[PDB]
């Protein structure tokens, strides 16, 4: 068990570093030093733990980064939004931050677009 | 007839159980955070010391906040007007009634 | 008398380890040929940092390089000072000095540096 | 848990090169040597607590210091080795102690 | 503040299905529930000295001024009120030794000590200086000793530090060891070891100051006073 | 009353005992500390009082209503440690003769100063040789049980 | 309706003003629950403490 | 009613046993105590910070501070609080 | 001054403290462990312990890059000592520096000689007196001239602390000094 939050972790600061490209579990597992964790520790990690984690994204034959499968667009659902009857989804800063880009590069633009901060 | 030994005995019985528990409670909160008992620190002498104290004074019974209206005469002030009013008010014995 | 308890410490090892040898399916032979090389064996600047004009706050580089300390190896029981005045209660100890061998199982001490 | 530190004995050494040996002749493993080590490690240790019984007393000149990890490291200079029945004078010594 | 309620006539008082007879009480004071048990825990230790109510009274009046100030909030209310008792007992002429408060305080002789010190500043006032007539009473009284004992260890202890024969010492080892002197010099001998016990003093500390009185001893006691044993006689330590 | 049962009420039958907790999260090793309380014989000195200077010395009945005392005497019983803990330990128990309250004196009974003397030291300590005496003395005032 | 003060006599006896009649002390309650009421339900209450 | 020494005795032993190593923790290596997380995780799912503090031997803020990084919490009744290294 | 050479005598200094700041982020552990005469115990302290030979000084330096030098009898051996410890640690390729080195506090000490007066000196100034037997032998004096705090035994030994220059310690000295004179057995 210790090792797959080893490498949640790895894979959450290849995001922070900049990166959400899809990497073998061989590629991770050489990179973490974790290469020789042991043969049934790799098959068990392969073959069950990224895949009772629903929030991992499957692309080309690999495994990425890691909260979010879909609707990682790093920008509001403006379109939603436009619907009175149906408008919804103020969230937490953290998910948006997490999600790909810092608040502020975008935010200068939005403080003139469309959002409006609540300290909630 | 409840003499003052069975009066007594009643009083400082309550009282002193009274006086174990607060042993306890002090021993429990001590061993909670470990290792420094005194026995001699424990125990609050004034639970017998005031409580016996009081009420021979006041003349209520029992121990107060809840039950105590069961008897208020149980002692007096000794009337010293005569000779015979001592010796007898010392004799006197009563029942409880409506 | 202490050669003699290297010869314990021998007895003990070496029959503590053939079992575990065993459990290696590794053969006795090589256990007696162990114990015997063992036993052949055994026998700004101006004002921010100008520091070096303090240079030489030494007076070596090092002692341990000239291996001119007999080694001892002991557990402590208790390590005192008072100034210059060292106080030391060791315990437990094995001493070689100018090649020859030494044991404590207590050892007390003062020194002054 | 006893400690390892013994195991930087000449004599512990000697038994890590008789080991070594057995190691470049391939006889034994590695990891089995580490266990030879260990063995040794709480014989050692078992055989001071049991047999060892003479005390030893001592002055000297304190030279250089060390504290780490709960081991205490020294240098003495001009130190004397004092027994009930014996004497030692030595210019130097290494002082290694962990409890 | 007010009221409070209980019990419940043995009628209706609903707990409908558990079991709650109507309504619990309620707290009202828990700001301040820590200033009463202040006041709690010095009665508690003041009793097992046997003080009067009166010194008991000026102590929690003394710490509910220093409480108020909250300059000392940082330390424990057992330091603060062992101090105040400290403070007060010496205040109203009655001194007791740290280690006798330390005995009945759950708080180290240190800390009480410490702390009294800052209380003196705290409240920026001062007290009286001890003498040795504060506690020749209560000792003398404890270990039995006659009356006629009292009063010449009184007059030794009096006269002694007139003499300034003893330049640094405190005045209840002095104390101590002038008790020591006349009870030996009496029929009812006490032994060094059970004055140490009473006055809190080592009985090296009791050896050394009678050792230092000892040369002058004929001249300290009192005229009236009548030997059972001989000063030639009276042993050394 | 004294004879008997206040000394029946303490040798009664709940010693206490108290485990603090242990192992918390982890542990293994051997002990959760166990302790346990025992009370023996109570003792009972004649009625004494203490000056504010600390030293006690006898009261007597007239003293008490004078100056409004309570003429009660101080009770003391003796308590035992037992530290029998899970393995460790065994013998080390402590006896001790503790203070733990005044009880009221009822005047005149084999406990009062009173009980021994004739008619000459009770003329003496300024207390009636005529006086009944069976009734308490609370904060100065005389106060009698009822029946 | 709150009695005015000669309904509560202010029972006196000796003290300073020590004499804050009892129907003060039910009164000082009512006020103190029911301020406590208010500025309870001004913030967020579970329905059950409320009442 | 007992001699009165400077402290008590026992105090003097509890004085004592603060006074032997023990007091002081080891903040430093956040990848060991990293580990010691993994390993808490090991065991189960959750765990009370008091048996966290115990089992790690570190300063509760620092805990909490290593806490906020990796994890997240919750809590059942009355304030009874349990921590978790994100199960997925 | 006059009045300053009777007790002329003028006290002697025993002891400074005075501190400096690196202005680095420093590893501790790497450092204690590469230094010779060193010591640091993680476990009990947060610090490493530093002591050179030369005028028996002492230098704790923390983590934050400041360190705290004490032990010299003036403050040339402060300077002295502050900058021998920062050149070793330069010697550890770290960037030692020398700067915001200051005098924390300097302890004085003398003898006047004769036997002292003390319940009436704790009279006289129960507003700054404090002698407690029970405490301390010896009766502490809170001077507020030049903020000083004074030990004074009956003996006639004097110690003076609290002060961060020597002018302090004179000026200090001579204010008491008559009074003590008076107080003379």
């Amino acid at each position: 068990f210790g090792v797959l939050a080893k490498i949640v972790n790895y894979m959450k600061t290849r995001h922070q570093r900049g990166d959400t490209h899809p990497l073998t579990l061989d590629e991770i597992l050489d990179e973490t030093q974790h290469l020789d964790i042991g043969l049934k520790q790799k098959q068990w990690l392969m073959t069950e733990a990224l895949v009772n984690n629903p929030k991992i994204e499957v692309i080309d034959g690999k495994y990425a980064f890691k909260p979010k499968y879909n609707v990682r667009d790093k920008k509001a659902l403006l379109r939603l939004l436009d619907q009175h009857d149906q408008r919804g989804l103020g969230g937490i800063l953290l998910e948006d931050i997490e999600e790909a880009l810092p608040n502020s590069q975008k935010a200068v633009k939005a403080l003139g677009d469309q959002i409006l901060f609540v300290n909630r | 007839l409840d003499l003052a030994g069975p009066l007594l005995a009643f009083l400082f019985r309550g009282m002193f159980k009274n006086l174990l528990k607060e042993v306890r409670i002090y021993a429990q909160k001590f061993i909670d955070r470990g290792k420094d008992f005194n026995l001699e620190l424990a125990i609050k002498t004034r639970i017998i010391s005031d409580g016996l104290k009081y009420s021979l004074a006041t003349g209520n019974w029992g121990d107060q906040k809840k039950a105590h209206q069961a008897r208020a005469g149980v002692s007096q002030v000794l009337n010293r007007l005569t000779f015979a009013s001592t010796l007898s008010h010392l004799r006197r014995l009563n029942s409880p009634i409506g | 008398t202490v050669p003699k308890l290297y010869r314990s410490v021998i007895e003990d090892v070496i029959n503590d380890v053939r079992d575990i040898f065993l459990d290696d399916g590794v053969d006795e032979q090589v256990l007696m040929e162990l114990k015997t090389l063992w036993e052949n064996k055994l026998m700004g600047q101006v004002e921010e940092e100008p520091l070096n004009s303090e240079d030489d706050v030494s007076d070596e580089e090092g002692q341990e390089l000239f291996d001119t300390e007999n080694v001892v190896v002991c557990q402590y029981d208790k390590i005192h000072r008072s100034k210059n005045k060292w106080k030391f209660h060791l315990k437990d100890g094995i001493m070689n000095l100018n090649g020859r061998d030494y044991i404590f199982s207590k050892a007390i001490g003062d020194a002054e540096w | 848990m006893a400690y390892q530190l013994y195991r930087n004995t000449t004599l512990g050494n000697s038994l890590q090169e008789s080991l070594d040996e057995l190691i470049q002749s391939q006889q034994i493993t590695p990891q089995l040597a580490l266990q030879v080590l260990l063995q040794f490690d709480k014989a050692i240790n078992a055989a001071l607590a049991q047999r060892v019984r003479n005390r030893v007393n001592f002055r000297g000149s304190l030279n250089t210091y060390r504290f780490c990890d709960n081991v205490w490291t020294f240098v003495l200079n001009d130190v004397e080795f004092r027994e009930v029945t014996e004497l030692i004078k030595v210019d130097k010594v290494k002082i290694v102690a962990c409890d | 503040l007010s009221t409070m309620i209980g019990k419940g006539t043995g009628a209706a008082s609903f707990d409908e299905f558990g079991n709650s007879k109507y309504q619990n009480r309620r707290t009202m004071s828990s700001s301040d529930r820590a200033m009463m048990n202040a006041f709690k825990e010095i009665t508690t230790m003041a009793d097992r000295i046997n003080l009067p109510r009166n010194i008991v009274d000026r102590t929690n009046n003394l710490f509910k001024q220093v409480y108020e100030q909250k300059s000392l909030k940082g330390r424990a209310n057992d330091a603060i009120a062992s101090a105040c008792l400290y403070i007060a007992c010496r205040q109203e002429g009655v001194p007791r030794t740290f280690k006798e408060i330390c005995a009945v305080s759950r708080i180290s002789k240190k800390e009480i000590g410490r702390c009294f010190k800052l209380i003196l500043k705290a409240l920026e006032t001062s007290v009286d200086l001890i003498t040795t007539g504060d506690f020749m009473s209560r000792f003398c009284s404890n270990l039995c000793l006659p009356k006629q004992v009292q009063m010449a260890a009184t007059h030794i202890a009096r006269k002694a530090v007139e003499l300034d024969l003893v330049p640094g010492r405190s005045p209840i080892s002095v104390a101590a060891a002038a008790i020591y002197m006349a009870s030996q010099a009496s029929a009812e001998k006490r032994t060094q070891k059970e004055i140490g016990d009473i006055a809190g003093v080592a009985d090296v500390t009791i050896r050394q100051s009678y050792r230092l009185i000892y040369p002058r001893a004929p001249d300290l006691f009192p005229t009236d006073f009548k030997f059972d044993t001989p000063v030639d006689k009276l042993p050394q330590l | 009353f004294i004879q008997m049962s206040v000394q029946r009420i303490v040798e009664d039958a709940p010693p206490i005992d108290l485990q603090a907790e242990a192992q918390h999260a982890s542990g293994e090793v051997e002990e959760p500390p166990r302790y346990l309380l025992k009370f023996e014989q109570i003792y009972l000195s004649k009625p004494t009082h203490w000056e504010r200077d600390g030293a006690p010395s006898p009261m007597m009945p007239n003293e008490a209503r004078l100056r409004n005392l309570t003429y009660s005497a101080p009770l003391y019983v003796d308590i035992t440690k037992t530290v029998i803990k899970e393995g460790e330990e065994q013998l080390q128990t402590q006896h001790q003769k503790t203070f733990i309250g005044k009880i009221p004196i009822m005047l005149r009974s084999t406990y009062c100063l009173l009980n021994g003397l004739t008619d000459r030291d009770l003329c003496e300590l300024n207390e009636c040789p005529l006086d009944p005496g069976g009734y308490f003395i609370i904060n100065g005032s005389e106060k009698v049980l009822i029946a | 309706p709150v009695p005015p003060l000669s309904v509560r006599p202010a029972v006196v006896m000796q003290g300073s003003a020590r004499n804050q009649d009892d129907l003060t002390h039910k009164l000082a309650d009512i006020v103190k629950i029911n301020n406590q009421l208010r500025r309870n339900e001004q913030n967020g209450a579970a329905a059950h403490v409320i009442a | 009613t007992n001699y009165k020494p400077v402290a008590n005795h026992q105090y003097n032993i509890e004085y004592e046993r603060k006074k032997k190593e023990d007091g002081k923790r080891a903040r430093a290596d956040k990848q060991h105590v990293l580990d010691m997380l993994f390993s808490a995780f090991e065991k189960h799912q959750y765990y009370n910070l008091k048996d966290l503090v115990d089992i790690t031997k570190q300063p509760v803020v620092y805990l909490k501070e290593i806490l906020k990084e990796i994890g997240v919490q919750n809590v059942k009744g009355i304030h009874k609080n349990t921590w978790e290294l994100k199960p997925e | 001054t006059p009045a300053s050479e009777s007790s002329g005598i003028v006290p002697q200094l025993q002891n400074i403290v005075s501190t400096v700041n690196l202005g680095c982020k420093l590893d501790l552990k790497t450092i204690a462990l590469r230094a010779r005469n060193a010591e640091y115990n993680p476990k009990r302290f947060a610090a490493v312990i530093m002591r050179i030979r030369e005028p028996r000084t002492t230098a704790l330096i923390f983590s934050s890059g400041k360190m705290v030098c004490t032990g010299a009898k003036s403050e040339e051996q402060s300077r002295l000592a502050a900058r021998k410890y920062a050149r070793v640690v330069q010697k550890l390729g770290f960037p030692a520096k020398f700067l915001d080195f200051k005098i924390q506090n300097m302890v004085g000490s003398c003898d006047v000689k004769f036997p002292i007066r003390l319940e009436g000196l704790v009279l006289t100034h129960q507003q700054f007196s404090s002698y407690e037997p029970e405490l301390f032998p010896g009766l502490i004096y809170r001077m507020i001239k030049p903020r000083i705090v004074l030990l004074i035994f009956v003996s006639g030994k004097v110690v003076l602390t609290g002060a961060k220059v020597r002018a302090e310690i004179y000026e200090a000295f001579e204010n008491i000094y008559p009074i003590l004179k008076g107080f003379r057995k």
